[PDB]
RNA sequence: GAAGCUGAGGCCAGUUUGACUGGAGGUGUUCGCCAUCUCCCUCAGUAAAAACUAG
DNA sequence: CAAGACCAATCTTTACACTTGAGTATTAAAGTTACCTATAGCGCCAAGTGCGCAGTTTTT
DNA sequence: CAAGACCAATCTTTACACTTGAGTATTAAAGTTACCTATAGCGCCAAGTGCGCAGTTTTT
RNA sequence: GAAGCUGAGGCCAGUUUGACUGGAGGUGUUCGCCAUCUCCCUCAGUAAAAACUAG
């Protein structure tokens, strides 16, 4: 997969919406914009903020919160297949390691590097942008790197 | 639209036929009396019980059902809220790698009466309910007040054990809930509250949960309310926590995603008593020794047969705790496959006890009719 | 008058600017937008700001300060002595001196009063928008109802 | 564009005939021995003077003129940077209604080399100056730094009185200028810092400067770097600060602009010496009571006058005296007229002493012929 | 360990039989020598940066 | 004593290596960078024109 | 013990009063608000269809 | 004053000549009874809200 989900919490007609088992066709029906536009909105600006454009900030469904929180989880064990390989010693394997995949293998041990790497696993990367009440936006992930290669 | 219950409102739809003669005589609504107020005694805890023969009963609960509801709260209190639950009060802290845990010390037994007067009072219209004696707000309030016999320093009390006391609490909380959301968002801590446990996770790298600024920055914040923490509850670690037997455990960086399972603790009770049950020790004994569920003599209600009622109320309450942990258990099952978020070899293990537990049902049940 | 002055601190193309003395028709010249589409970009955001319009909000000069300042002090000389009088009674006179001058003559005393009074003095608003590093937006006065009056 | 000095940089100009023979013949550019160093005592301070004769001087200033000069620094530092003053320092709390003012303890004992070099690394290139011997860096902050003989614990030291001190303590305190610049932004608070002196303004209506929590968290910050709050000259006011003289006072509330004036101390001195001026005491007498210059008789340039020459160095101290204190009050006069921030009554009282000065200080040119 | 801070002495006043502490008053005040009005000598030693030379 | 909050650049943007479709231990070359600067009042020297290198306040 | 940070609405938008151009002590009417709701499983009663009002875990 | 917290008793074990403290072990650990693997009785008294009735 690419997308394992998708989550916003009090973001414009959102209370607490997550989207997750994405096929490779999803088609999306019902009552026009009682959703489907703000959906696009939301994901367009998770995207646009991930590329640190200045985009205004949404607003919030209900002024009692404080916060509005969108959650993408990225599905990247075809990647980390793709570069833990020892045959691949290009310069962008290399980077996509140091950035994506370092800081989450080092804390490992050798028994779990080993059951990781012999099971069928699945690797999921989560990055959450939290809107504050004063238009502030913090991120769950502070290397700007991550967010350009993601 | 904003909720407001005006003079019509608590004559029709309230009151309806409990306050129907003090509303028609044009007579004070009192106080609840300790005539209709039983103390029970839990520990060191003491809680307040009001008979339902007593009107305030039935307005209390209709309080509950059609005005307290409809007021609207914060989304960091998972407790008492329609669709709230422990489990997604832990949720979202499985993105986090390092985890706080802070109480409130006799949560309800500080809650002011004032500041309850300050929260309801824009929902209420401010009219006079009788002739210009009392006030409408002032009647609610005395629908949902009480003077403790025990404590008459404090005057108006919020007590535990009423019908309105949970919901009135988190509204009452919601401005601490606002302040301390905004806290800890700004240093981008996940915030959330059941009740009065607050429980705070950081996901980024750092030792921000630990010093004693974040638990000095916390108590200032609840100071502003008359709130107190308390330190023997305050509990931070890394990487993983065992709150209350749920534990929490994320040891990746980032962009890593925690599991949530259950200790060995919580399984215990559940798996001795399956393994009693498979060793044919009696339902009375596994009643009393694993669950302290018993039958007093006393609360046999006909004398016509003593033995049978007897065998008939342990299989009873057999059958009610192993469906009780059966749904506690699927509760779980359901929040993992909703969310993701529970352990998968903790799966297994559920659905192996699960299996265990309607195999031992399907055995009770097909005992019965021998 | 009508403004007084009007400050901007690290924003866009500004690094410190104070504009004062400001007559009855002011003319700008120059080599073409090098500070004056700045200038009405400054303006046109503060009044944006003012009536609480979510625009986005202006770049700074250098990164090495934490946050951008736009001062604006309005010369409320002439409204002080439109309320202040007895004759105007009115709603709108009442609500703006409960707005506008209140909080800063009731600290004074009476001496202090009466000299502001007979004295031919010069009464000042200065309201400061702070822009900080993280799009936050701070306001030296935080009362809406002073911002939409004026 | 950023500045970088390379190898070629320093060999043509920063060193230019200072360093020749030393990088010619690839020998080690080596410490500021204490030969160069005298100690001079100034109170319970200690300040280092390097002689103008080492080479260590011009490389010094000239690293000063080139180098240091056009690195970036925080708008917040108002003190050894082109353009600020005290005035600017002050200026920017006018609109503030409570005041309060920081210290902080030994700032240019408590630089850490480390931090220094850390600081300087990415605006000088990695290159080997001379040979794999000494790095162009390690040269540089041989040309900055110095070892004190008298705390040899410390090693490395940035001592007051050096060309390159001052520039240098601000490019190292950049950080904590930014770091304390955004928490009282986010705090709404109006902050600047003179060399060591921090101020804090709140224009609200609120105690947050006076509550120990400002303090702390200052403290906190400064931490990081190693640095202390001097407790002895924290200062906390409200509606007005005398703060070294200058007086700040702002009574208002919501949108107040306050004024900056002179307290009677600042003027004391000033019109003492215009009373005795116009009292016709001489001016021995004047420069020896009131301004503590004299004329020690071992620092007689020649032996062919004395009298005459006394009398000559005493009205040269006397009309440098008068247009010192005249061309500090311009200056406020020039930061009221360009800010308009400066009280109305002092400006007349201002305008009064300096027509008083200039009258004083004709009256002295014109005895100079008689 | 919390440093508080100041250069070393020679009269005179206040506290001391023999040495230590200050050398306009008024007024208000957040009590800070903080603000505002009016009216002791000697000898050392004194680094650097920055602003300012009314209009 | 003791600690969470430990600048912003540093040239920038794009990007697979191996044997042609799947892959289980750690950045970089390259096109553009892409253009910079000696020496401002004082001293040396031709010798009074021209060229080379004794203040205030605040921190303290 | 002790404190800075003490929700977000509450109907909303516009706006001079006095005698027609200048003025030195404290919000509001009004048009729209502009539309809302009794009573969800259990008990009473016609008497088995229809109408009115003995669990788990967590806080504790 | 910092409360820490628990319902009241009746054996047996450990500390006490006469009354007080616990009633699987292993392993690791942030030492928290915290996590993971394997395998004492009686009598009181027990308010409210919320989630959950696999698939």
């Amino acid at each position: 997969m690419t997308i394992e989900s998708i989550r916003v919490k009090n973001l414009l007609s959102f209370d607490d919406v997550i989207l997750r088992d994405f096929r490779d066709i999803n088609c999306i029906i019902g009552r026009n914009n009682v959703g489907k536009s703000n959906l696009l909105k939301v994901i367009r600006y998770f995207y646009a903020k991930l590329e640190n454009k200045k985009v205004i900030p949404l607003d919030f469904h209900t002024n009692y919160n404080a916060v509005g929180e969108i959650t993408f989880t990225f599905d990247t064990t075809r990647i980390k297949k793709i570069v833990t390989s020892r045959k691949n010693n290009g310069r962008f394997h290399k980077h996509i390691y140091n950035t994506l995949f370092k800081s989450s293998s080092v804390k490992l041990n050798f028994e779990e590097l080993i059951a990781r790497k012999n099971s069928t696993n699945k690797s999921f990367f989560s990055l959450t942008l939290t809107i504050c009440k004063d238009d502030s936006v913090m991120w769950s992930v502070d290397d700007p790197k991550v967010r350009s290669l993601l | 639209k904003m909720i407001l219950v005006d003079k019509v409102f608590y004559e029709k739809i309230l009151s309806v036929e409990s306050f129907k003669e003090n509303i028609i005589t044009q007579s004070a609504i009192p106080k609840i009396s300790n005539k209709e107020v039983r103390l029970i005694s839990s520990g060191s805890k003491i809680f307040y019980a009001i008979n339902n023969t007593s009107p305030h009963s039935h307005v209390q609960l209709r309080l509950n059902r059609f005005f307290l509801s409809h007021i609207p709260l914060n989304s960091a209190a998972k407790a008492f809220v329609r669709g709230g639950s422990y489990l997604k009060y832990l949720e979202p802290h499985i993105y986090g790698s390092s985890y706080c845990r802070l109480d409130i010390s006799s949560f309800f037994n500080n809650i002011s009466f004032d500041d309850v007067k300050q929260s309801l009072s824009p929902y209420i219209k401010d009219e006079y309910l009788i002739g210009t004696e009392q006030k409408l707000i002032d009647a609610i309030l005395n629908s949902v007040g009480y003077e403790s016999p025990i404590r008459k320093d404090k005057g108006m009390i919020i007590p535990m054990g009423f019908r309105t006391s949970p919901a009135i609490s988190n509204i009452v909380f919601r401005k601490m809930d606002l302040l301390i959301q905004d806290f800890c968002a700004k240093k981008g801590v996940i915030y959330s509250r059941y009740a009065d446990d607050m429980l705070f996770s950081n996901p980024r790298e750092s030792k921000l949960l630990m010093s004693d600024y974040f638990i000095d920055e916390i108590s200032s914040l609840l100071s502003i309310m008359g709130f107190n923490i308390n330190q023997s509850k305050y509990i931070s670690r890394e990487k993983e926590i065992s709150i209350n037997g749920y534990v929490i455990e994320n040891k990746g960086g980032n962009g890593s995603i925690g599991t949530i399972r259950l200790s060995k603790s919580k399984l215990n009770t559940v798996l001795k008593v399956t393994h009693a049950l498979a060793q044919n020790i009696p339902y009375k004994n596994i009643c009393n020794k694993y669950i302290k569920v018993r039958l007093k003599e006393k609360n046999i209600k006909y004398e016509s047969k003593k033995d049978e009622f007897e065998k008939k109320y342990y299989r009873d309450q057999l059958i009610n705790y192993l469906g009780g942990y059966r749904s506690y258990l699927i509760s779980l099952v359901k929040f993992h496959s909703e969310y993701k978020c529970v352990n998968s070899d903790f799966i297994i293990q559920i659905n192996g006890i699960l299996n265990d537990i309607q195999n031992h049902i399907q055995k009770i049940k097909k005992n019965r009719r021998l």
